[PDB]
């Protein structure tokens, strides 16, 4: 490759009007240059100047392959960075897109959210749908189960399918291309989508509506014939235009789990991942057409756990950090897996469900991103800094000449 | 207060847990009634770890028989120690596994697991709080293997945050009485690198060994390697029932000798262990049981440490001593063996120290050890197992049971995985 | 009132709480159940002196102390042995599960319950003391409650009470010894509590006491009882001014404003001189310029380092027993002459000078040998920088690989803050490099 890495991308919330005036903007984040950061605590008279032991400045540089201010709009955000791949996927190629991130940090903005300014996942949809225009099969009869297997359905599994969507579309039912066509009338093109949920390191289906109190999905990790992993009973869903995917997942979301935080305020506390499986079957078919993946990780942000030192959430805090952390270690085998190095390593992808789940990605059979979102405001510096610690490409220290006071 | 649940399973199971349980007994002074009858004062202390009080003044063991077939149940309840033990708590079926791991984890397993799994909330409900879980079993059986592995799941599903130890007994390379051992315990060692916290391996061979060289026995049973397990099994958690100058428990043995969470495979090893006539030709000293423990001939594990690098060992010592001396021998040995000891861990050797020694001894020590050269034991499982699965030797009992044969080569190729795990410390970096 | 409160946490300071208390019931002639035979034989003075003790109405003598194990195996042998009806029940005992070793649990998940049951117990026995303060908290690095559960308690009194000194007592690591194999990340976080909220830290090492031990002492196999005993002869010289009369009175403030230069320096050395035992207690004549000569040994410091690669930057003497000033300016003078010990130059008077009349008092069955005058230095160098340096190329060596922080990790930690720890150290490793060089003109 052409020093791939993992193409990590910085994305920067603007200022808000209601916290700009509480003075939130006190030079703690700027950027260096588009592949550089730094990062500066919030010293002098925005903390207690008094005692101060050697935090002067304290001063760390970041490195990223790309740094996106607030400038960017979320339309031109996302045609510099996922386009191309939204391309790669159609192509035959398999992808992901980790995101990673803090309350007002706007991953959710990001990625998904407001239907005028579309983000990353609204937007890739409009584009597959849109490029496979006119190629879309007149029924299901295949179901991408395994990640190189098939089902085949009958009429009355098909009708059966046509039930269970629209039982799930009607309940909980509220408000909230083309030209450069890969290959048409030889080969059909079928969407099926996907979307579950790590939580204690128990996976947990979110297509399923609230049956019971009980979440009675305890979806078990098997493997295929080939070896690779797959998630057991996990149910799938065929669409036929960008409005039904994107509503099933704000249904899939209703149904995550959240929980309350030391402020007034709620978060996820699971990672959740959205699978996108394109079956392209030329018109031999064969069997087990083409398969093609996009996946879409949203991490629950890494929170430190003295301030929520209160109920049984604690725990899962715990094992929410324990993912990251092996996760990170991951990545950081695939940043050494790359020809720089001739020792290599073993990539610890059995040490948790998450890394299991992302086996053959890690191994070689696909292509990982990685986003993280960052709230630019100094009261959150610190987490900030932590995330960057999560993601940065290398670190820096400045020595920060003026820190070491009460010394002469 | 800190209490432990036990939990056995098959012949081999039950056999060590009535050894270990007449040892127990014996340490607290409790007779096969249930009365205690013994002297000190500190006996009582923490009796409370091990066992209930009923109402007389009746202790009855924390004890689970997983399943007690009529065969081990005549021989349990018959024992000398048999009474003290609950009747509720034998929990049983009838015709078992048969060395057959599909059996006792699919079809016959699944049908009693849940008794076994009433009881043992029925048994943890009634605790102040919890250490942990105990199991001991045989893999290379049936119903041992397969019901184990399903109890250390549903106990782990139910009781994520607690400890699971297991003491298994592996399969040896020679002595081998069975047929079908690679297949159990290639499933067994599958399904409990995922869902245990520590596992100690006992091989039968190191145990014969350990009875032939050592003391000088002429006619050994297995009484005797009951007998040694036991003692291990009492060695590890001397310090949760007994003062000392350095206390430790199963939780600060585990953080202390496990670097990444899937190496947890630990050999176990006793000392002093010498024969009745030349117990008279040796002084017991500290440097004498440091030299018993880290020699590769006492080791209970079947393998030999010097093919390896200890990644992290552990050392209770039981007895009045000097802290000074312990920690001279430990950097001694560390720095005169300099070659079997990974570079990017500063110190290895962990101590605890308990005041209380056995009845009969003046001083003791238990050895825990973790290097790499355990992954010997499971290449020669892997190698045995490919040998019967490239034709499929006896494969159509597992399969005839629901089971299919890909998750056979799932096995494999985990265990190898923690073979290739284990292989990237041995190599000096 | 002259009045300090001792907190003892972990396994470490429970048993250096033992030996001190020890000594203290014995200097102040208190029986092991609290009575005192000598105040109503004589019916006068507080020999039951408010430093340690508080009296209540039918003459018992309670400890102004607490202190706390997060496992019941340590303390209720206090429960149970001989001084159990000298202390208050509140000997708070919290050890339904321990902290396994680890800094996390201490500090964040299990240290938590606890906290509030201490606080309160130090503010009752706080509301008692109508006069002076300072808190002695005695604990050790590379456990999880001497590192986690510390850390969080003196978090929480530099907010409740602030102005008011915290001395400490920490068990450093040794340079070779150990008993663990995740000390070094255990001593490393606890830098932050070390530095903020402490006014004075004094550490100690088992390897340093057990060479005291064996080659002055005389004794081939040592355990920590000796130990104990040193250090709490070591307390006893330090707080001796604030219980008796003396030509020349040292209280905390004076001992800190006369030691501590910066506000970052706060890490001296500690040294009891006439260290001998009984058969050796003959043969010598142990005068006032034998132990202060004695004190500057590199062989007798309490912590493995090397004076001789430093500087001393300000020095403590505190002299007990039949002691005269003349002999003492005579000493300071000889130690001046000699130039194997170098002092910085912005620091040209650098002795402060305490003595006090009443002597030492042995322990019965101890092995330190009766004296007619004693001397405890403390002094501030930068050849302590040396016993940090070491300990963090562990660190290294165990961070690179991500050895052991899963543990860590899953009760409720950040990975970054070992990074942030390990700066942390490295700044105030380059301060101790700065001090010592000369004045540029
Ligand atoms: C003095 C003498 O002539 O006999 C001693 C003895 O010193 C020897 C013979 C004993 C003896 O050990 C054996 O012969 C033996 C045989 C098979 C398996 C294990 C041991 C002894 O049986 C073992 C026994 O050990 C104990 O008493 C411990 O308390 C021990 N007890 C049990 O395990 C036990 C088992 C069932 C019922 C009651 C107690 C123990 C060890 C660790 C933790 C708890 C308890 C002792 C001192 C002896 C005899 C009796 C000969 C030795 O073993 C122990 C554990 O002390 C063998 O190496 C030591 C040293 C000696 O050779
Ligand atoms: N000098 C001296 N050191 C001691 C004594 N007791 C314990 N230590 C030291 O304490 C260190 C380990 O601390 P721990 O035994 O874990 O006690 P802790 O700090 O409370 O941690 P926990 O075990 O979780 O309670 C060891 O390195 C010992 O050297 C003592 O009595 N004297
Ligand atoms: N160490 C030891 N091993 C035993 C004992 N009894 C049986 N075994 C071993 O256990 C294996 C047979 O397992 P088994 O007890 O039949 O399991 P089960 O059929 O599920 O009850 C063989 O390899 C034996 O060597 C014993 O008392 N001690
Ligand atoms: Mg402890």
């Amino acid at each position: 490759d052409t020093s791939e890495k993992v193409k990590v991308y910085l994305r920067i919330r603007p200022f808000l009007t209601s916290e700009l005036d509480r003075q939130e903007d006190q030079g703690c984040v700027c950027i260096e240059n588009t592949e550089t950061l730094v990062l500066q605590a919030p010293k002098d008279s925005f903390a207690l100047k008094s005692n101060e032991r050697g935090v002067g400045q304290a001063t760390h540089k970041f490195t990223f392959s790309q740094i996106f201010g607030p400038e960017v709009g979320q339309v031109a955000f996302f045609n510099l960075t996922m386009k191309e791949m939204v391309k790669d996927v159609l192509k035959g190629q398999n992808w992901l897109i980790y995101t990673y991130g803090v309350t007002n940090s706007g991953k959710t903005y990001t990625i998904q959210g407001t239907s005028k300014d579309a983000g990353i996942l609204p937007q890739s949809l409009a584009l597959i749908f849109n490029s496979l225009q006119g190629q879309l099969h007149p029924t299901p009869d295949l179901k991408p189960l395994l990640s190189n297997e098939v089902i085949w359905l009958d009429s009355k599994q098909i009708r059966q399918e046509e039930m269970k969507k629209l039982s799930l579309l009607i309940g909980g039912l509220q408000e909230e291309d083309t030209v450069p066509v890969s290959v048409p009338a030889d080969i059909r093109f079928s969407v099926w989508i996907s979307f579950f949920e790590i939580y204690n390191e128990l996976l947990y289906d979110l297509l399923e509506p609230p049956s019971h109190q009980h979440k009675r999905q305890t979806l078990r990790l098997c493997e295929d014939q080939n070896g690779n992993p797959y998630v057991k009973d996990l149910n799938w869903i065929h669409v036929r235009d960008v409005e039904e995917a994107w509503k099933l997942l704000k249904v899939g979301r209703k149904n995550q789990s959240f929980a309350s935080t030391h402020m007034n305020q709620q978060s996820s506390r699971s990672h959740s991942i959205f699978s996108i499986r394109i079956l392209h079957l030329q018109g031999e078919g064969d069997i087990v057409p083409k398969i093609s993946e996009l996946s879409l990780c949203d991490l629950a942000g890494s929170e430190r756990c003295k301030h929520q030192k209160s109920g049984e959430r604690l725990k899962e805090a715990g094992n929410i950090n324990t993912s990251l952390h092996t996760l990170g270690r991951c990545i950081a085998a695939l940043r050494q897996n790359q020809q720089n190095r001739s020792k290599q390593n073993l990539i610890p992808f059995r040490d948790s469900k998450l890394t299991r789940v992302f086996q053959g990605f890690f191994t070689g059979r696909g292509r990982s991103c990685m986003i993280v979102n960052v709230n630019p405001c100094a009261s959150t510096y610190d987490e900030t800094l932590h995330a960057a610690k999560f993601s940065a490409l290398a670190s820096q220290l400045v020595h920060a000449p003026p820190v070491h006071l009460g010394i002469p | 207060m800190r209490e432990i649940v036990h939990i056995q399973a098959g012949q081999c199971g039950n056999q060590i847990g009535a050894k270990f349980w007449e040892v127990i007994s014996d340490e607290h002074g409790i007779d096969p009634t249930g009365s205690y009858h013994g002297d000190s004062d500190l006996q009582l202390e923490r009796i409370n770890v091990y066992y209930n009080e009923a109402t007389g003044n009746k202790y009855v063991p924390r004890a689970i028989l997983v399943d007690l077939e009529p065969g081990t149940m005549d021989s349990v309840r018959s024992g000398p120690f048999g009474q003290i033990f609950r009747p509720d708590n034998f929990v049983f079926g009838q015709s078992g596994a048969g060395n057959n791991w599909a059996k006792g984890h699919y079809t016959e397993g699944a049908e009693l697991v849940d008794s076994v799994l009433d009881v043992v909330r029925k048994e943890s409900e009634s605790c102040d709080c919890l250490q942990g879980f105990q199991l001991t079993h045989s893999l290379g059986g049936g119903t041992g293997s397969g019901m184990g592995t399903l109890l250390i799941s549903k106990i782990r599903e139910e009781y994520p945050d607690r400890i699971m130890n297991t003491f298994s007994v592996m399969p040896s390379p020679k002595v081998s009485d069975t047929v079908v051992e690679p297949y159990n315990a290639t499933l067994s060692v599958h399904q409990l690198v995922e869902n245990t916290d520590e596992t100690y391996c006992i091989d039968n061979e190191a145990l014969y060994d350990i009875c032939f060289r050592t003391l000088k026995l002429t006619t050994p049973t297995y009484g005797d390697l009951n007998h040694l397990v036991s003692a291990t099994m009492s060695g590890v958690t001397t310090c949760l029932r007994f003062p000392g100058q350095l206390n430790a428990d199963l939780r600060k043995l585990a953080v202390n000798m496990v670097p990444f969470p899937r190496l947890h495979f630990f050999m176990p090893g006793f000392a002093p262990l010498t024969s009745r006539g030349s117990q008279q030709y040796r002084a017991l000293t500290v440097p004498e049981l440091t030299q018993q423990m880290f020699d590769s001939k006492n080791m209970m594990a079947a393998c030999d440490p010097r093919h390896g690098r200890y990644l992290t060992v552990a050392a209770i010592f039981r007895g009045r001593m000097s802290m000074k001396e312990v920690d001279e021998q430990m950097l001694n040995v560390q720095n005169k063996n300099s070659s079997y000891f990974v570079e990017w861990i500063p110190n290895n050797v962990k101590t605890a120290v308990c005041d209380i020694p056995p009845r009969g001894l003046k001083m003791s020590a238990t050895f825990i050890g973790n290097s790499t050269a355990i992954q010997e034991l499971f290449k020669r499982i892997s190698e045995q197992f490919t040998a019967m699965f490239r034709r499929k030797a006896f494969l159509h009992w597992y399969t005839g049971e629901g089971m299919d044969e890909m998750e056979f080569t799932e096995a494999e190729s985990n265990m190898n995985d923690l073979v290739s795990e284990y292989q990237q410390y041995q190599d000096a970096t | 009132m002259r009045e300090c409160i001792s907190i003892h946490v972990g396994q470490a300071g429970v048993q250096i709480g033992n030996a001190c208390w020890e000594l203290y019931c014995l200097e102040h002639g208190i029986q092991p159940d609290g009575q005192m035979p000598s105040d109503k034989t004589i019916g006068g003075g507080d020999d039951s002196f408010n430093t340690f003790f508080s009296e209540t109405g039918a003459g018992k003598h309670v400890p102004r102390a607490v202190f706390v194990d997060l496992e019941p195996t340590v303390i209720d042998e206090v429960r149970t042995g001989t001084y159990r009806q000298l202390f208050h029940p509140e000997q708070l005992i919290t050890g339904k599960e321990d902290a396994a070793n680890n800094y996390a649990r201490g500090h964040y998940t299990i240290g938590k319950e606890i906290i509030d049951l201490v606080l309160d117990r130090i503010r009752k026995l706080a509301d008692q003391c109508t006069g002076l303060q300072g808190f002695l908290v005695f604990h050790s690095f590379g456990g999880g409650t001497g590192s986690g559960f510390t850390s969080l308690l003196m978090e929480r009194l530099s907010v409740d009470y602030g102005k008011k000194s915290k001395l400490e007592f920490s068990i450093y690591p040794a340079p070779q010894v150990s008993t663990a194999v995740v000390e070094p990340y255990n001593s490393i976080l606890t830098t932050h509590t070390t530095l903020e909220h402490s006014d004075c830290a004094f550490m100690v090492d088992n390897e340093a006491i057990y060479d005291i031990c064996r080659r002055n002492l005389d004794i081939e196999r040592p355990t920590y009882t000796n130990l104990n005993r040193l250090i709490s002869q070591i307390v006893s010289s330090i707080t001796a001014s604030l219980r008796f009369d003396g030509a020349l009175n040292v209280d905390l403030t004076e001992f800190q404003t006369n030691l501590v230069p910066y506000p970052r320096i706060h890490f001296p050395l500690a040294t009891y001189a006439p260290v001998i035992s009984a058969e050796k207690a003959y043969h010598e004549q142990l005068s006032v310029a034998e132990i202060t000569n004695a004190c500057f040994e590199p062989a007798n410091q309490m912590v493995k380092c090397d004076p001789r690669h430093g500087k001393y930057m300000a020095c403590c003497l505190l002299y007990r027993g039949d002691v005269v000033p003349k002999d003492v300016n005579a000493a300071i003078a000889t130690i001046k002459t000699k130039r194997s010990i170098q002092f910085v130059d912005w620091c040209p008077t650098g002795f402060k000078v305490g003595i006090n009349y009443q002597p030492p008092t042995v322990v019965p069955g101890g092995d330190l040998a009766k004296v007619q005058r004693a001397v405890c230095m403390l002094s501030n160098t930068t050849a302590i920088a040396e016993a940090w340096a070491r300990l963090d190329h562990k660190f290294d060596l165990m961070y690179a690989k991500r050895a052991f922080v899963h543990w860590y990790v899953g009760e409720g930690m950040e990975e970054g803050e070992f990074s942030e720890a390990r700066e942390d150290m490295a700044a105030l490793e380059k301060d101790y490099e700065e001090v010592g060089v000369d004045s540029v003109e």
